[PDB]
């Protein structure tokens, strides 16, 4: 159950 | 346990490879030490496989096919000494991908295009030993086939190269600087999990297979006892003479295995649970292994070397301008004629046997 990648997050 | 890195982010801490240093994963210093280890490999990954690669060129005499297909592992060596130990030396030391997704992209395909390569060429090495072995007769093989064959080689590595490039699977390794192939998620919209498992049997296990079912055709037949003379359980020097080729064929094998092995190992069980440990499941592990990979680049000069006196002679008089090939020369075909090299010894129309000419030299 990884948590799913943040495009938003992404700097 | 995990985020998009193989730390977990129970702190805040973690931040995109992409984005920033990575120092939380592991002590500075180990960055510096990666970043040295790959200096030092940049070195003698290059120095030797242009070694390889000028001195068969350079040496007329050493015109086998094996000498072609060794020609396409050698440049696949180069490639990463140039194209991709560089790159990951500069996130090394940076300590995460100043370059970002685009780069990573570009260089997970390049290396991986390496390594699907090597092991493939592999197996046309050992199938070509195993044709040679039992099938002397020279007619069925050409020099022009073998061009064909290794840029086949590299058409297939392409296809599982390329196509993660097509929309599939992508992502940098665990403390990384290094990028390879989605093992952790299964990124849906993407369908890693079925490109993860098609890659590792299809180019890495199945050739690796191969590799080993033709080694043992090959038992049978030459083994590794051979006595230096031709004279002993060998029929022809030439045939003593190739039971040489063979033993380094197989080291340079085992050597490539136990590099990529422990790699290709960690690729698939991350891929059965990741988000979890293995024995434990961090950024050291995956790590160690990839850039463990990166070493076999330097191995195989070494190997030639060791393994053979043809080469080793032949090179020397590389080395030196000059002929100054003493210790003894190949004290067999350095050339068939005698030295042999771009001049020097190997004298232009090498000597040819038979009433017809056996071998296609001295055309």
């Amino acid at each position: 159950r990884p948590k799913p990648q943040q495009f938003f997050g992404l700097m | 346990d995990n985020v998009l890195p193989v730390d977990s982010d129970l702190s805040p801490n973690i931040s995109t490879n992409t984005s920033e240093p990575n120092q939380f994963v592991q002590p500075a210093w180990q960055i510096v030490l990666w970043a040295a280890a790959y200096t030092v490999i940049v070195v003698t990954s290059v120095v030797g496989n242009v070694v390889v690669m000028w001195i068969i060129l350079a040496h007329k005499r050493m015109r086998t096919v094996t000498n072609y297909f060794l020609v396409n592992l050698a440049f696949a060596e180069a490639s990463m000494a140039a194209f991709n130990t560089v790159v990951n030396f500069t996130y090394a030391v940076h300590n995460e991908w100043y370059y970002g997704l685009f780069y990573c992209k570009f260089h997970n395909f390049f290396p991986i295009a390496a390594v699907f390569a090597s092991i493939y060429s592999m197996t046309a090495v050992a199938f070509d030993r195993y044709m040679a072995i039992i099938h002397p007769l020279q007619p069925r093989l050409s020099a022009t086939a073998t061009k064909v064959v290794i840029c086949v080689i590299w058409v297939l590595a392409l296809l599982l190269a390329f196509p993660q490039g097509y929309y599939s699977t992508t992502e940098t390794m665990p403390s990384r600087v290094v990028c390879m192939i989605e093992w952790p998620e299964h990124p849906n919209k993407i369908y890693e999990k079925v490109y993860h498992i098609c890659v590792t049997v299809l180019i890495y296990f199945l050739p690796l297979l191969v590799i080993g079912y033709a080694y043992t055709v090959v038992g049978i037949t030459l083994w590794a006892s051979e006595i230096p003379g031709d004279s002993s359980d060998r029929y022809h020097e030439q045939v003593s003479a190739k039971r040489k080729v063979v033993k380094m064929m197989i080291v340079v094998v085992c050597t490539f295995a136990i590099c990529w092995l422990p790699f290709h190992i960690f690729f698939l069980l991350p891929y059965i649970n990741p988000d979890l440990y293995l024995k434990k499941f961090i950024q050291q592990v995956y790590l160690a292994i990839m850039w463990l990979a990166m070493s076999s680049t330097m191995y195989n000069p070494i190997i030639y070397c060791c393994l053979n006196d043809r080469f080793r002679l032949g090179f020397k008089h590389a080395f030196r301008c000059c002929p100054f090939i003493s210790a003894g020369d190949y004290e067999g075909l350095e050339m068939k004629s005698t030295r042999y090299l771009q001049t020097q010894g190997s004298v232009y129309k090498v000597s040819r046997l038979e009433t017809t000419i056996s071998t296609v030299v001295g055309a």
